[PDB]
């Protein structure tokens, strides 16, 4: 519980002082054009009136370059507070 | 499952009725061992 | 109030926010409340 709390400033402490990271928005610049639906605000081939669907995406967490690097979402809601098995590198965790 | 859209129907809207003229006509197929009966009564009823 | 689902406008629940938020039902009962479980997720309960 208290480790989940020291969890809790993970990226606000990660975001300054390791640099990048940013969470943004589910859709994405480019609009093309939007994709048929049967009739307009279904939850058949969307959610509801609720969100809306374009091309293939789903990804939040990516990092912007903007014309200079290093900028960061004050607010994060994405993965919530837990703990579970020892992995401190990402290919050790792949194995597993 | 049916269609669930983060904002995706690329594939998984695209394809799913791609699938479904897939498996139709495979059905009529692997029922066509079983439908051999039939054709031979079929065959020698416009024979006679 | 409930005889009838879809007839292509469907929404199933979406928030009332009205012009100005500080708004809500008064019907606030639709759920009988419930215990099971630890689930910190959608995701949590999908797995169990």
């Amino acid at each position: 519980l208290n480790m989940r709390a020291d969890l809790e400033t993970y990226v606000f402490q990660d975001n300054l002082a390791t640099a990048m990271r940013r969470d943004g928005e589910i859709y994405q610049s480019i609009v093309n054009d939007i994709y048929d639906v049967p009739r307009n605000v279904t939850i058949t081939l969307e959610d509801g009136s609720e969100k809306d669907v374009q091309l293939m995406a789903e990804v939040v967490d990516l990092a912007t370059g903007e014309k200079q690097v290093l900028n960061d979402i004050r607010g994060r809601y994405e993965c919530y507070t837990d703990v579970g098995p020892s992995f401190q590198s990402m290919k050790q965790q792949n194995r597993a | 499952k049916k269609p669930e859209t983060p904002e995706e129907q690329q594939w998984l809207v695209e394809a799913q009725q791609a699938k479904q003229g897939q498996q139709d006509p495979a059905m009529v197929q692997a029922q066509g061992v079983l439908l051999q009966g039939q054709a031979e009564l079929a065959k020698a009823q416009n024979q006679t």
